[PDB]
RNA sequence: UAUAGCUUCUU
RNA sequence: AAGAAGCUAU
């Protein structure tokens, strides 16, 4: 009736609507993060206990703020009065109103919040963490309600895309402000709890969105002065949208003011540790763990993941300019140098070196080598540059011309082309075409390709479950042994590559490690594990056969950096590509049966089983800096035993240094590299397997954890999700009895099949339509919101039938088909590949057939499981190649027959256009 | 008769480039331009108007002897 | 005895290789011109006509209906041949002339062009036009 | 045949030292040891970062301008500040390395040159 | 850069 | 098993 509705309103001259019918309650779907003894998990639930009421500003028009009134009980009526008295003085606490109403012959209790947003903080955090592009109604309204934009915004299709339409970015960057407010009241609040003690926990759907804060209903008394705050969720669920939406912008003004000027520093300023402290005083006070500014100073690298998310985020309110190299001027016989003595990193602090020799007799080959390898004698001595063809910091320019590469044509084959068509070969209609060409570029491609580090953004992490999942990853990679080397156990092949830069303008690999003596490389090595040596890779277009423009590069890195890498790292490289049987199939041959036993060993022995691959859009550029380190931290913990902690952080400053964020030259310039992988580097495709693991470990947390509990039928998955809660957000330590149970569920309901940035998994279907295991959409959210990318579920592939093989995995597809008496798999790969590398070569002298003959054996190799294939078009190219191969062979014969007067008595080469030495390839026994 | 025109664009686009074409790098761009349209084009309708226009190039100059090599 | 015959033919694919390079130049424009033939294309054949004969362009033929085409005129056969008045044909299309000017760069107009007066101007004649 | 190889990789050891050592010595002629010393002798200790030093020691700049637009607001007229400091023109060339004129640098006559172009100015005192 | 496979020669 | 060379695919 007009008389609730009347009370409600009580004196604040308020004009009230209602919003649900009478006193009815008001049902609701919203997010919540739940943990009280029964269930737990960061899900949406069904909210129908209060009375929704909302406010009119005047004429006719509805503004956003609400009176929710709630109905509980008459023993939690006093308590949470009791407590509101205790906290009303509090600015961040939301006016409360508490009366005494009849229903029909009952005095029903009620509490009133008064003036609040229409959505929490953890609707905000949820509807950006569970991201799906179909459902996203929540995001839209929380947009258009703060200004951020228009509901016309919408309808540009692919406006959530980050790689797409990068205004997205600008959009989202519209509730920074918001974000920092609730900061500093969610400060405010923890601070008046302090005050008389009522210790408790705090959760993000009970703040709002102004900030404010309004349930008490689990609080409890204390002596007034000592009240502990629980935000441990809190903090770490917001953590990731405090990077998206740029919340600490404002820290960069005059006054923590955005309508004054920008914070001038001091060119030469680079310590900023004060500020660091201050930041973390300012917006994280009660967070209760030791925040060391400098990882240096950390005590183990669960340590240094800790810090180190918390620099990724304090450091983007500081100069770029502060970052890098710290060089000084040092004596060489008496004339002045200037080396680097250091480093600046947005992540690891201010590390220093320990050996610096400021007066100096000589130059020795290890100290000639280190001081022609940094970029600081470089860039000293170039000239400045303002390149504005790209986005990226630039350093200097090492020349007075700007270098401008260009790609050529390929080569045509016609004498195989036209051998094809004669045999009925891209006739019109066919199922067989010419798809793979050699694409050409022109100047403008080098830096066109360099540009797109743009997609590298500072990504701050959920730390409580990135330990978690960093523990559980651990678990993956078990049943390897690693360790350091000395230099006579390295194991180098192909000794005449690059040696980077300035290394490649004297010699190759060879020359520097014949140079080198074990001792040289055994104390260059040990250098390493005392100090930073910065080094500079250099970026070329390559020349090869492709399917699409996409112009590509390959960089090299300095001889200095590859060289102690190998023998920090070849043992564990070594010992994972000798494995058969683990989760990474790195090392492992598809031919003599491999691909069979891969695809058994994934299939493992899961329970109603599915297949399912995905994609990872811009995997090299994209990749956030903290899960690279995470990799990184990863793969070095075979070194307990011959590294201390110094020579283990020193190693890991080094890698951070020289393959995260060297300085790149591309056209005789020098820039700086954002962050990603690069592919001149040993252990990329090692440690692009411990990011595809982190990340699908990750998936499946977020599908199990966002979960209703009281749907889980089964009581073993329900206890599993509580004591995972549990172990994330409520245990400061690591839990083996749970991270091994959890590897064995994940290894059981969800096999993976792992190499570098390309997967397979064999799933359980039924906990995957429950949401007990990841699926395509969880990875979809998790990489939206981890790795600022949009998945296209247009790219990711899923198969029911098992007994067809996974669709693609390596660019190859899998048949069963029949050999001798048993079935097994075989690949084959795409015959428009094979047909472009028959026509279309490199180079002028491989378009004579007959001076290479091994390059079709080879290509026929590949293209004989293709002989097996139901379409008989497909079939056709491993005859093709034998018969081409043939008549190769007949023309060599008479050539050389009439070029010379011999002729070879026995050759033994009649093996290669007969449909054995192929077969014997994918048969097991060899 | 696309795979024919493919072909001939990959071979017209390397006589260019032996020329010195990529000395000018505005007629370069344009003639990489063309050839990597003709390559993933879909129907021989552009594709032989992207070859006529690209072959124009090496028509307007003076470095192929046209008469001698049209000698059947 | 082995030895021998895996010397010479080492010995043979060197001598081809050395000479597979040698003659680049000459062996793809000959590809071109063959694959141009094969292909027998009325565009491509009249341009190939006529940079043969007489006519040659002086920039990238455009395939939009408003770019700007200029062709060269060596004498006025080819005027006969492939101007027919105030329409210009080239490369399977329809062009308009519309501005044409001697060998010498002074303007000059249409219906000044004729046989018996043909020897009156610097005949490489520039005729440029747009497409229909 | 030990020894002849190991005297091969000897004789280049010292080949590659000249080379290093020589490179080194060379950049160091190319260091203004008044201005680069102004700097460092501020520090409050010794230490300052890379990035800077070009940026507040250098004596050319050079703008590389992808079209008319950016070159407006750049680098127009003679003499622009860029960096907290005067550059005084010098020299303009494209991307085929050809002298361009500060006059043919127009809106009309823009679809002309080979347009990334490569603007090199000198510190003005 | 790393991985795998094929062919040839020497010890 | 050591190597020296060539080639093919990921
Ligand atoms: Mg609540
Ligand atoms: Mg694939
Ligand atoms: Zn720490
Ligand atoms: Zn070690």
């Amino acid at each position: 009736a007009q008389s609730f509705l009347n009370r409600v309103c009580g004196v604040s001259a308020a004009r009230l609507t209602p919003c649900g019918t009478g006193t009815s309650t008001d049902v609701v779907y919203r997010a919540f993060d739940i943990y009280n003894d029964k269930v737990a998990g960061f899900a949406k639930f069904l909210k129908t206990n209060c009375c929704r009421f909302q406010e009119k500003d005047e004429d006719d028009n509805l503004i956003d703020s609400y009176f929710v009134v709630k109905r509980h009980t008459f023993s939690n009526y006093q308590h949470e009065e009791t407590i509101y008295n205790l906290l009303k003085d509090c600015p961040a606490v939301a006016k409360h109103d508490f009366f005494k109403f009849r229903i029909d012959g009952d005095m029903v209790p009620h509490i009133s919040r008064q003036r609040l947003t229409k959505y929490t903080m953890a609707d905000l955090v949820y509807a950006l963490r569970h991201f799906d592009e179909g459902n996203c109604d929540t995001l839209k309204e929380i947009l258009v309600t703060y200004n951020c934009c228009d509901d016309d915004y919408f309808n540009k299709k692919d406006w959530y895309d980050f790689v797409e339409n990068p205004d997205i970015l600008r959009v989202y960057a519209n509730l920074g402000e918001r974000v920092r407010q609730a900061l500093l009241k969610t400060v405010q609040f923890c601070d008046a709890m302090r005050n008389a003690g009522i210790v408790g926990v705090l959760t993000l759907d009970n703040q709002d969105l102004n900030g404010n804060w309004y349930d008490f209903g689990d609080f409890i008394q204390t002596t007034p002065g000592s009240g502990v705050p629980v935000v441990d969720s809190y903090y770490s669920l917001l953590m990731p949208i405090l990077t998206l939406t740029r919340a600490l912008t404002a820290e960069s003004h005059v006054d923590t003011d955005l309508t004054k000027p920008y914070i001038k520093w001091d060119l030469l300023k680079y310590d900023f540790t004060e500020e660091r402290l201050k930041l973390f005083d300012r917006y994280f006070k009660y967070w209760d763990q030791t925040y060391h500014p400098n990882c240096v100073n950390c005590l183990d690298d669960r340590c240094i993941l800790h810090c180190a998310n918390f620099n990724v985020l304090f450091s983007t309110v500081f100069p770029p300019t502060s970052f890098g190299p710290l060089v000084r001027k040092i004596f060489v016989d008496g004339v002045p140098f200037v080396v680097s003595t250091g480093y600046h990193f947005r992540e690891l602090g201010v590390v220093h070196n320990q050996d610096v020799n400021l007066h100096s007799s000589r130059l020795s080959f290890k100290e000639l080598l280190v001081y022609a390898a940094d970029p600081a004698m470089h860039a000293a001595s170039g000239n400045l540059l303002l390149d504005k063809r790209t986005t990226c910091f630039s350093v200097a320019a090492l020349t007075n011309n700007v270098a401008f590469q260009t790609v050529k044509p390929g080569n045509f084959n016609k004498d195989f082309y036209d051998f094809a068509v004669s045999k009925g070969f891209f006739k019109e209609g066919s199922s067989v075409e010419l798809k793979h060409f050699f694409f050409a570029q022109d100047g403008n491609a080098a830096i066109s390709d360099y540009d797109y580090y743009r997609y590298n953004l500072p990504t701050m992490c959920d730390i409580r479950q990135l330990l978690f999942v960093v523990e559980v990853v651990d678990k993956y990679f078990d049943c390897y042994d690693g360790g350091c080397i000395n230099a006579n156990q390295v194991i180098v092949n192909n000794l005449d590559k690059s040696a980077g830069f300035p290394f490649n303008k004297w010699g190759k690999a060879r020359l520097y490690y014949d140079s080198m003596s074990y001792e040289d490389q055994d104390a260059l090595f040990a250098y390493t594990k005392r100090n930073v040596i910065p080094t500079i890779t250099q970026m070329n277009l390559k020349y090869a056969i492709s399917a699409k423009n996409r112009a590509r590069t390959v960089a090299g890195v300095s001889i200095c950096s590859t060289m102690t890498n190998r023998q920090f790292h070849q043992k564990l490289l070594k010992s994972i590509a000798a494995t058969r049987g683990a989760t990474v199939v790195i090392g492992t041959s598809k031919f003599y049966g491999g691909w069979h036993n891969m695809l058994k060993t994934v299939y493992s022995d899961v329970e109603n089983p599915h297949l399912m691959g995905w994609d990872y859009p811009k995997c090299d550029r994209a990749m956030p800096n903290m899960l690279r380190i995470m990799a990184s931290l990863v793969l070095a913990r075979k070194h307990t035993t011959c590294c201390s902690l110094s020579h283990r952080f020193y190693r890991l400053a080094n890698e951070c240094a020289q393959v995260l964020s060297e300085m790149v030259m591309c056209g005789g310039s020098l820039y700086v590299k954002p962050g990603g992988t690069s592919s001149g580097d040993a252990t990329t495709a090692y440690a692009n397997s411990v990011f595809n693991i982190c990340q699908a470990v990750t998936a499946n947390v977020n599908a199990l954890l966002s979960t209703d509990g009281n749907k889980i039928a089964d009581k073993y998955v329900r206890n599993l999700q509580h004591r995972l809660y549990e172990c994330l957000y409520r245990n400061r330590d690591v839990d083996t009895d749970f991270v091994n149970e959890f590897y064995a569920y994940l290894r059981k309901h969800f096999s993976m099949m792992i190499l570098s940035d390309d997967a397979v998994v064999c799933f359980n279907s039924t906990y995957a339509s429950q949401g007990l295991v990841a699926s395509i959409k969880n990875f979809k959210s998790v990489l939206y919101y981890q790795n600022n990318v949009f998945m296209s579920e247009a790219k990711c592939w899923t198969e029911t039938d098992l007994t067809k093989g996974p669709h693609e995995f390596c660019s190859q597809h899998t048949m069963l088909v029949k050999q001798g008496d048993d079935y097994v798999y075989l690949p084959y790969p795409d015959p428009s590949r094979i047909l472009g590398a028959g026509c279309f070569v490199d180079d002028i002298v491989k378009t004579d057939g007959t001076l290479m003959i091994e390059r079709f054996v080879s290509l026929a190799i590949d293209a004989y499981p293709l002989t097996k294939h139901p379409n008989q078009e497909y079939a056709d190219v491993f005859h093709l190649y034998l018969q081409y191969i043939r008549k190769l062979h007949d023309e060599l014969t008479g050539h050389m027959l009439d070029m010379y007067s011999v002729m070879l008595t026995n050759d033994n080469t009649s093996r290669y256009w007969e449909p054995e030495f192929y077969e014997a390839m994918y048969t097991p026994h060899t | 008769k696309m795979s024919d025109v493919k072909c001939t664009s990959v071979v017209l686009l390397s006589v260019l480039q032996q020329l010195r074409v990529e000395s000018s790098s505005k007629l370069w761009a344009q003639c990489v331009q063309l050839h990597n349209d003709i390559l993933l084009a879909k129907d021989t309708t552009e594709a032989f108007e992207k070859m006529v226009s690209l072959l124009s190039v090496l028509l307007s100059m003076q470095g192929a002897v046209d008469i001698n090599k049209l000698c059947e | 005895e082995k030895m021998a015959d895996q010397a010479m033919t080492q010995m043979y694919k060197q001598a081809r290789s050395e000479d597979k390079r040698a003659k680049v130049t000459s062996a793809m424009q000959t590809m071109l011109f063959t694959m141009l033939r094969k292909l027998d294309n009325d565009a491509l054949n009249n341009i190939i006509n006529n940079a043969r004969d007489g006519c040659v362009p002086l920039n990238i033929i455009p395939l939009t209906t408003a770019a700007k085409l200029m062709v060269v005129i060596p004498d006025y056969n080819t005027y006969k041949n492939t101007c027919d008045g105030t329409t210009f044909t080239y490369a399977s299309a329809l062009w308009e002339i519309q501005q044409v000017v001697d060998a010498d760069s002074k303007i000059v107009q249409l219906s000044e062009i004729s046989m018996d007066n043909s020897p009156n101007l610097a005949w490489p004649l520039i005729v440029t036009a747009l497409r229909a």
